């Protein structure tokens, strides 16, 4: 069967900044329905939260309060995302700078 | 994947998604305590390096069927293959 929810804005990017972003890999004239929009601004609320869970389950058993950008990056590796890890730690670096 | 940065002329910052937006979306766990003010900029580029390598992979589905149209069962094949993408099957079943 099914029910109804709510849609929250502010648990969402704004579509317009995810759009933006999705255009600049496709060629010029490509075109997005308006479900994968949905889908992709959906799916990065998924990541946010896939990643932050697998860091705050550490700093439990570790008894920290605060997840830090450390536990950010520790996260991702254990989660397999290897071709992230060095452009955002350097990227991480220079903003420390 | 081969992510890259391209230095540029008209970028205010070095990214463009709104860390106060992805600070709730952290919060909505009721498990989280404290998120140090370094860890949404990290989220705040890796969002957007995950947008588009999800975004290509989809495309990538997209041009093998002979179309100009990103469409959602696009996307569906792209976490069907993409290992690092399988937390998504459910969002994304087809
Ligand atoms: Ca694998």
């Amino acid at each position: 069967g099914s029910h109804m929810t709510v849609r929250e804005q502010d648990r969402f990017m704004p579509i317009a900044n995810v759009i933006r972003i999705m255009r600049r890999i496709l060629p010029a004239h490509a075109k997005i329905s308006d479900d994968s929009k949905e889908t992709i601004q959906e799916c990065v609320s998924e990541y946010i939260s896939f990643i932050t869970g697998e860091a705050n389950e550490r700093c439990q058993r570790e008894q920290r309060k605060t997840i830090t950008a450390e536990d950010v990056l520790w996260a991702m590796s254990k989660l397999g995302f290897d071709d992230y890890i060095e452009p955002l730690t350097l990227y991480l670096h220079r903003y420390r700078e | 994947t081969q992510f890259k940065e391209i230095e540029k002329t008209t970028d205010f910052k070095n990214h463009s998604l709104p860390l106060a937006r992805i600070k709730k979306i952290m919060k909505a766990d009721e498990d989280v305590r404290m998120i140090s003010a370094e860890a949404p900029v990290v989220f705040a580029r890796a969002c957007e390096m995950f947008i588009l390598e999800l975004t290509l992979r989809s495309w990538n589905h997209t041009e093998e069927n002979k179309r100009r149209t990103l469409q959602k069962n696009d996307i569906a094949a792209a976490v069907t293959r993409t290992d690092i993408f399988d937390f998504l099957v459910d969002i994304v079943p087809r």
